[PDB]
């Protein structure tokens, strides 16, 4: 009757699967838990999973049942039994978990151990206040020092989950030797297990500088295969204990020269790993620019990257592009240029005004690439081409004017805000030259409304330094913004601008000259950067998704 | 670390599901659901913020993975987590399906708890994990005489089969049980193999020399045929069951002075081939006295003696009508009557088999005489004989 | 027998093997047809059927067919029934362009209509009607009018003819004159049989929706032939009671009609209407005469209409009242259709003025209805109604169940909440305090899905009260220094911090000093609209805190700021930095004070929630 | 107004369609897909009246079929289910019993029982047995 019974809870389970529900079964499977064949408990114990992860509540009642199989000699049942203990998220489950728990550290099985430091980490998440979670918490640390690499992994992972709480602890963790029993759980441990080691070990200090080189080149060899988190984690590690002195030994140079190859190669796994990987590497540039600086052949994408792998990729190659790699950079971004993707296009032809700005010797190159790239005559591709002109006009003043024209020979469409903006600010600027500036500016104020934010207040700056640069002709359209945004918009910050430029030209129109039409500095070389604090403290957390989503951990939890 | 895991369909219908923080409920699954599933025009990414709740997916075939999370989570681990974890899958039960996902609920789930407990991605080696899992996966892709010679190539391939059914007054069937034996005579030279090609669609005594070891891809059966005609084996199909006729007795008690009934057969098979013999019975309350039967095929009789009225058509193609409609004389009775509601039985032959069941591929092959199979010039005939096949009425 | 080869045809093509396979098959029948119609003697009636048969099948199947179309037309020109059917059947799914095509079309349905059999016309006109065209209307004005006169014509045909002139007048309104058939359509709605008055009924709806004034008289007969309908006996028409309910769709559809009509003029008419509604809410009292689902279905459908006529009119107030109660017992009805249309018909009947109290009642059901749907379209259905229910002193209570339900909804519709959450807290709150709490929590829980425009109300609000000022300061104050917060509230609290920071200078916890170096911690990781509000209120501080004015030189002055890549805050930071510098003391003090209050404006967050729903 | 009805099953093939407006090629191709996609998804346990776009339909299992009838924002919802019902009633009483093969090897039958019940967008009739009459006396003639 054993196989029957098998099979009936079989069949149970996967009508549960299914979706129907089946809790009217639930003592026939609750009876039957009290077996001897590994598979039916198992099976038993999946079906009272199906229950328990999603909502727990039902599976209450066999508290009685966890304790009788929590003593099964067999470690498979023991580990089971007490995984599916602690799985219930009840407030009285530590009740019924405390006192098995404790037995459980002990259990002559490495994967028992495991599962109940698991278990530890479960029951720290739900109903941890009283002394036994620090008494738990204390032999945690002990178990820690242990012949398996799987309970010294899992044992690690739950004293990292615990540390959210942080009651002017220093991690619960670390101590002298420590260290070394954690390297020598790397040499033996598993990849998931390096991981949650390695990620732990980047929350350690050094101390002195011998400890650092000791542990800088005992990290450096696990480089293995468990795709970019390993390998992640390790430069992590490193970078966080970049304390040598650059007037110090041969091993700062020989520790970038040995960064460097492993962190090319991340760029050959599946295209997540692809991006994670660009990500980070995008970061790691932004911080210590003397790792990538002659690798940039690796970072030319190919047409078997993806859209967001593609788009990286030029970003990057922005960042590690110089004077001495600009004919490269410009080829292959001319072959990008008819590439179809939209916003692979927009970025590729960006990139080549990036650049200009970038690189000052090869200005020239650059203007004309862009305008043989204006030639084609596609919408967006123009669009793009009048920001990017737009950008380079704010960095070399009063030497590429002429190119506006030949430009807007082909602005047949005008769509993209971005572009209206841009050309709405070129046109305002260079007011005392361009004799169609009025009609142009009188020409965009017939759809004010139903525009993009930045559009509204760039064509609001653009009228108000028209009107400071030929006051007499135009003294009957500022007063047609100023009158249009100012009391017909609800946007506080336009509507409050829009005050600001009304009280100064109504005040004083000389400090009026002297504050809107000012020399303003140039844009000198700006390449996109983040904030020094924020990149500082985004190298503590390089494996993390602080470093794919560029945002400190305390802006998202 | 890894706050749940979910697998999605090309519609967006989560096959399976796993949570393993309590902050991740059915709000992240509609949230992923609307934001990858039914994106309108924002760029590809695998992992998206939404909700303050990360979304980490990896697209393999028709089936999306995604491993929610909640936390900040080593972003790379997940992806090589869930690359371990379809290697795994690839090494168990293969390729990726609907199917595979659908019929390996209990494997899917046995192995994300070994191989993931409350968000770490414990060590995933396969010959680790094989020992750690009990279950396994269900993958769907005659002694005879010295020289007996014969001149006539003469082989017999019937297909007997017996259909048994009861089905409700308004329509709707209950039970359905089948019955099918296989005869052949096999006249034939040597000890050829020969191979019989039939699909089965349905798991099921054998012949001695009938080895069922290799049954599970398709059929894969050889046996060595004994002369003479004989049983091969006894078999259920219900799955997959092709009923010959449809029966719809539409009867009417207009008072006792006289009873409406109506019955309609509507043969449901292929028009291409002719059923013969098709016998209808209808029973008829014992107070008749002389009937008037009306039939747009066929004839029809009443037998007194039988107590119910008889109706017999010599053939009818596929997918056709028939009518018969009797006025039943009733006499006055005095109680209790109710006809005792009997049923209506049909009995009737057709030259298919009922369950379906058609020959693949037949191969013969001599290693003596060294003929070509095909040169056995041989043609099939069918016999799909009924049993009591009864229509509540 | 007709045609048997269709049959096999139809078996070999269902049971064939991959797409290919079929492909080819079909593509031979195609080839087989071609040449079928090429020469040949296929004058044979029954060749001609099953030919037009199979090629509409393979239309029907999802193949392109182009051809084999005149031969559609050759079937009309005959006496067999069958053959017309067929051939009217291939107009009607099949439709091409060919001048002479329709010519021969609208010859062959002219010669239909000139008949004695009412098949023939039957065919004709649901040929027309089934299509629809401008040159069958041109055609066919003035010949379906002739026919819904009252003559020698049989019930079907003037069925037929009746949806004809609706289908005609729904297609091309401006080829239906008005002459002297609309009084016989009117006296066509009190004739025999129930079918013409159905589509006499549906004529006169569309009609009168269209052009109330032809049909005045209409309003009295509906209302006579409801009375009749609702009771006239248990057992009366047996071939229209639908399951114990006396033709429930010619009540909804005279139901309809006198919806799309004034309340009646003359005062008995009004009192048989009245008696008329009144039995049938009884009846729906009553106990159900069957046990089965489709009696219920009736009687609410008609109940329903019956409820959707009195809130049209809003003119019996103990109609009114009963009908909320009718309503409120069915929002505990164990089906879940009957709970989603009474959802729905209160949500309708929640606008008038004279049932607001008896709606009013029903909130703890709506609530605990919206709580515990388990569905995904009765609670949307729910937010509805307690939109509609809202009042001054409901307010409260409303907004906070929305915000819980707001909490742990799905995010596909967490904008419809959102929006209708911002709007209630604007119109229906008492103190002010009240909604600029309620648009906190809004940004602190939703966030991402906020609006374009609800902060702009916010700041609006703020600035236009002069009475929530120091409240709002506080509570953004308080709320910015929370870890995880919306840039949604970085933008608010930029505008509102640089606009009334001294009415929290007062406190020493709250200098200028913490709220500037919070407001710069917040700066560095916004998009570009949130620096350039974030700048906007760096310069006001400038004036606002002359402390403090060093510190924002300082930040103002960096190269973070004066060589940002981007055209605002570039030109933001390099007109702040001259204003601060210039410092003349009258002129800054000038520009940066008035900010003076919002005029009052069409509310755009109606406007928006109007169009995008 | 009626907008269209459509008799499909739970694979998505569709045994009658029928449209009460012009819709472009492709458009009458999403239509259908979009309906199914929506009708499969819910089970007993919900409304009938699901709505979508700026429509609404009414669904209605039947054995292994889903009649669906679209209809206008303003139009009724119950009624219209119970036209569907009448539908599938007369149906039921014509070919003695409703399947799929019925619909498929008898397609221009199903357009004259729809075409009587369903003329130009509304109900043209509302009775089975005079329907049924009216349609046998249109099938013994020829």
């Amino acid at each position: 009757k054993k196989e029957k019974r098998k099979e009936a809870v079989k069949k149970v389970i996967a009508a549960m699967t299914v979706g129907k529900d089946v809790s009217s079964l639930f003592p026939d499977v609750v009876n039957c838990m009290q077996t001897d064949n590994l598979e039916l408990k198992k099976l038993v114990y999946l079906y009272l999973m199906n229950y328990a992860k999603s909502q727990p509540d039902m599976a209450i009642m066999a508290v009685n049942s966890f304790v009788k199989d929590c003593e099964d000699p067999n470690p498979l049942i023991r580990a089971l039994a007490v995984r599916t203990m602690g799985c219930i998220r009840v407030d009285k489950i530590t009740e019924y978990l405390c006192e098995p728990l404790r037995k459980c550290l002990k259990d002559e099985d490495p994967y028992v151990r495991k599962t109940a430091a698991v278990c530890v980490a479960k029951l720290h998440d739900i109903n941890a206040q009283m002394v036994e979670d620090q008494g738990f918490l204390d032999s945690l640390r002990d178990l820690i020092a242990d012949s398996n690499p799987m309970v010294v992994a899992n044992a690690v992972a739950a004293l990292s989950e615990i540390s959210e709480s942080h009651p002017n602890s220093n991690l619960l963790d670390l101590n002298p030797q420590n260290i070394n029993k954690l390297l020598t759980a790397l040499n033996e441990c598993t990849e998931w297990g390096q991981i949650f080691i390695l990620d732990c070990l980047s929350n350690y200090n050094p101390k002195d500088d011998r400890e650092a080189q000791s542990i800088c080149e005992r990290v450096t060899p696990r480089l293995s295969h468990a795709n970019s988190a390993v390998v992640l984690s390790a430069v992590k590690v490193l970078m966080k204990f970049l304390e040598l002195l650059p007037k110090d030994s041969d091993y700062y140079n020989m520790l970038l020269k040995k960064l460097a190859p492993p962190l090319v190669t991340l760029l050959s796994g599946e295209p997540e790993v692809q991006y994670v990987a660009l990500r980070n590497i995008n970061l790691i540039v932004q911080k210590r620019p003397e790792i990538l600086k002659q690798e940039i052949k690796v970072f030319f994408v190919k047409y078997n990257d993806p859209i967001y792998v593609k788009l990286e990729k030029l970003d990057i190659m922005i960042r590690l592009a110089s004077q001495a790699n600009i004919a490269q950079v410009l080829a292959e971004l001319k072959e990008y240029a008819t590439e179809v993707d939209v916003d692979f296009v927009r970025k590729a032809v960006r990139a080549i005004g990036r650049c200009a700005i970038k690189v000052e010797q090869s200005a020239e190159r650059c203007v004309s690439t862009l305008l043989d790239l204006i030639q084609t005559k596609v919408n967006y591709v123009v669009q793009e081409a009048i920001v990017v002109i737009r950008d380079i006009f704010r960095k070399y003043p009063n030497k590429y004017e002429s190119i506006i024209a030949t430009l807007c020979e082909n602005l047949d469409s005008l769509d993209e805000p971005d572009a209206r903006a841009a050309m709405i600010w070129i046109v305002g600027e260079y007011a005392e030259r361009i004799d169609n500036a009025d009609e142009l500016l009188e020409s965009f104020l017939e759809g004010f409304h139903d525009e993009s934010t930045q559009v509204q207040l760039t064509l609001l700056t653009a009228i108000v330094k028209l009107f400071l640069k030929k006051p007499s002709e135009t003294q009957e359209l500022v007063q047609q913004v100023l009158s249009l945004a100012t009391q017909d918009s609800d946007n506080p910050d336009l509507r409050d601008r829009g005050y600001i430029y009304w009280r100064l030209l109504s005040t004083d129109p000389v400090t009026a000259k002297e504050v809107v039409l000012s020399e303003k500095p140039l844009i000198s070389e700006e390449t996109d950067l983040i904030e020094p604090t924020l990149l500082d403290e985004l190298i503590c957390h390089i494996g993390s998704l602080a470093s794919v989503y560029h945002k400190p951990p305390n802006a998202f939890v | 670390m890894i706050g749940g895991l979910f697998i999605y369909n090309h519609k967006g219908e989560v096959l399976i599901s796993r949570v393993y923080r309590d902050d991740i409920g059915r709000n992240a699954v509609d949230a992923f659901r609307v934001n990858v599933i039914h994106a309108r025009q924002q760029v590809r990414s695998p992992v998206t913020n939404i909700a303050r709740t990360s979304f980490f997916h990896v697209k393999r075939s028709n089936i999306w993975l995604a491993a929610v999370t909640k936390q900040n989570v080593n972003a790379a681990m997940v992806f090589e987590f869930l690359y371990k974890m379809c290697d795994v899958m690839a090494a168990y039960f293969g390729k990726i399906s609907e199917e595979n996902i659908k019929n390996n609920f209990v494997l899917i789930y046995e192995l994300l708890d070994e191989i993931l407990d409350f968000g770490y991605p414990q060590n995933s080696e396969t010959g680790a994990l094989k020992t750690f899992i009990t279950q396994q996966g269900i993958k769907s892709q005659g002694w005879r005489r010295e020289g007996i010679k014969y001149r006539r190539n003469e082989l017999f391939l019937d297909v007997l089969e017996s259909v048994n059914l009861l089905m409700s007054p308004q329509g709707q069937v209950l039970s359905a049980h089948v019955s099918g034996r296989v005869v052949m005579k096999s006249y034939l030279s040597g000890m050829p193999e020969c191979k019989f090609g039939m699909n089965d669609k349905i798991v099921i005594t054998f012949h001695q020399c009938v080895r069922l070891s290799k049954f599970d891809s398709e059929r894969s059966i050889s046996f060595i045929p004994p002369d003479g005609e004989f049983e091969l084996m006894r078999y259920r199909t219900t799955k997959d069951i092709i009923l010959p006729f449809r029966v719809i007795p539409l009867v009417r008690e207009v008072g006792r002075t006289k009873l409406e009934v109506k019955v309609v057969i509507k043969s449901n098979f292929k028009p291409s081939l002719l059923a013969q013999k098709i016998e209808v019975r209808i029973p008829t309350p014992l107070n008749t006295s002389g009937v008037q039967v009306i039939c747009m095929k066929g004839k029809a009789k009443y037998k007194a003696s039988e107590n119910a009225i008889v109706w017999k058509i010599k053939r009818m193609a596929g997918m056709k009508e028939s009518q018969i409609s009797a006025e039943i004389e009733l006499l006055p009775t005095n109680d209790k009557k109710k006809w005792a509601r009997p049923p209506i039985s049909m009995n009737f032959e057709v030259p298919f088999a009922p369950s379906g069941l058609k020959v693949r591929y037949l191969k013969v092959f001599e290693p003596k005489l060294n003929y070509s199979d095909h040169d056995v010039i041989k043609w099939v005939r069918y016999i799909g004989r009924s049993g009591i096949y009864e229509t509540r009425c | 027998d007709g045609m048997r080869g269709l049959a096999v045809f139809i078996s070999d093509i269902r049971n064939c093997k991959s797409k290919e396979a079929e492909i080819k098959r079909i593509n031979k029948e195609l080839a087989n047809i071609r040449s079928k119609f090429k020469g040949d003697k296929a004058l044979d009636g029954y060749s001609k059927k099953k030919y037009v048969c199979k090629l509409l099948f393979i239309f029907l199947l999802g193949h392109d067919i182009d051809f084999g179309h005149m031969e559609a037309v050759n079937l009309l020109s005959s006496n067999r029934y069958t053959e017309k059917q067929i051939g009217y059947l291939f107009i009607s799914v099949l439709v091409n362009s060919n001048s002479e095509l329709i010519r021969l079309i609208n010859n062959a349905i002219k010669n239909d209509l000139a008949s004695r059999n009412p098949t023939f016309m039957g065919l004709a006109l649901h040929c027309i009607a089934n299509v629809g065209s401008r040159e069958m209307a041109e055609a066919f004005a003035g010949e379906i009018p002739k026919i819904l006169v009252a003559g020698d014509t049989m019930d079907s045909v003037k069925q037929s003819a009746a949806l004809c002139l609706l289908r005609l007048y729904r297609t091309s309104p401006d080829l239906v004159p008005m002459g002297d058939w609309t009084s016989r359509v009117v006296h066509l709605l009190n004739d025999q049989h129930l079918g013409v008055v159905t589509a006499a009924t549906s004529l006169i709806t569309t009609l009168a929706q269209k052009n109330p004034e032809e049909f005045k008289t209409s309003v009295s007969l509906a209302v006579s032939r409801l009375s009749r309908i609702v009771t006239s006996a248990s057992t009366d028409l047996q071939d229209y009671t639908y399951y114990f309910v006396p033709a429930p769709w010619l009540s909804v559809k005279l139901l309809r009609l006198l919806q799309c009509y004034p309340p009646p003029e003359d005062p008995a008419v009004r009192g048989r209407l009245t008696e008329c509604l009144e039995t049938i809410l009884n009846k729906a009292q009553e106990p159900p005469k069957s046990k089965k689902v489709q009696h219920s279905n009736a009687k609410n459908a008609v109940l329903f209409e019956a409820i959707s006529l009195i809130i049209h009119h809003d003119s019996e107030p103990n109609l009114l009242v009963r009908a909320c109660n009718q309503l409120g017992q069915f929002l505990q009805h164990r089906e879940t259709n009957l709970r989603y249309l009474a959802l729905e018909s209160m949500c309708t009947l929640a606008s008038s003025e004279f049932s607001h109290e008896a709606v009013k009642t029903h909130i703890e059901t709506v609530i605990n209805a919206l709580k515990t749907e388990r569905d995904v379209s009765v609670r949307q259905r729910a937010v509805d109604l307690l939109y509609a229910m809202c009042d001054r002193s409901n307010a409260q209570q409303i907004v906070a169940e929305m915000l819980s339900y707001l909490e742990t909804a799905d995010y596909s519709i967490r904008e419809e909440i959102v929006l209708k959450v911002a709007i209630l807290a604007e119109k229906y709150a008492v103190d002010y305090t009240w909604y600029v709490d309620t648009i906190l929590n809004l940004i602190r829980i939703a966030g991402d899905y906020v609006s374009e425009e609800v902060w702009y109300r916010v700041i609006q609000i703020v600035i236009n009260r002069d009475d929530v000022q120091g409240y709002a300061a506080k509570t953004v104050f308080e709320a910015l220094q929370a870890p995880a917060c919306h840039e949604n509230l970085v933008k608010v609290g930029g505008y509102i911090l640089g606009e009334f920071g001294n009415l929290i200078a007062g406190d020493p916890r709250s200098s200028p000093l913490i709220q500037f170096n919070l407001l710069h911690s917040k700066f560095h990781l916004c998009s570009v609209p949130t620096r350039a509000l974030l700048l906007s209120t760096y310069i006001k501080f400038v004036n606002l805190f002359p402390e403090v004015k060093a510190t924002i030189q300082d930040v103002l002055r960096s190269d973070s700021q004066l060589k940002n890549a981007d055209v605002e805050l570039q030109q933001r930071a390099v007109e702040y930095l001259r204003l601060s510098t210039v410092a003349s003391t009258d002129i800054l003090a000038t520009v940066l004070e008035e900010m003076p209050p919002f005029p009052e404006r069409e509310s755009s967050i109606l406007a928006k929630l109007k169009k995008k729903k | 107004m009626i907008r269209f009805i459509l008799i499909q099953n739970r694979a998505g093939k569709t045994r009658l369609a029928k449209w009460y407006m012009q819709f472009d090629d492709d458009e009458k191709q999403k239509l259908i897909e979009e309906v199914h996609a929506v009708v499969t998804v819910r089970d007993a346990k919900h409304t009938n009246f699901v709505e979508f776009r700026n429509f609404k339909i009414i669904y209605r299992r039947y054995a292994g079929l889903y009649f669906c009838i679209c209809v206008d924002v303003n139009d009724n919802n119950l009624a219209y289910l119970e036209a569907i019902h009448n539908f599938v009633e007369v149906l039921n009483e014509y070919f003695h019993n409703v399947c799929e093969l019925d619909l498929v090897f008898n397609f221009y039958k199903v357009y004259t029982v729809v075409d009587e019940m369903f003329l130009a967008g509304e109900i043209r009739e509302t009775s089975q047995t005079k329907v049924l009459k009216q349609l046998l006396m249109l099938q013994s003639l020829e």
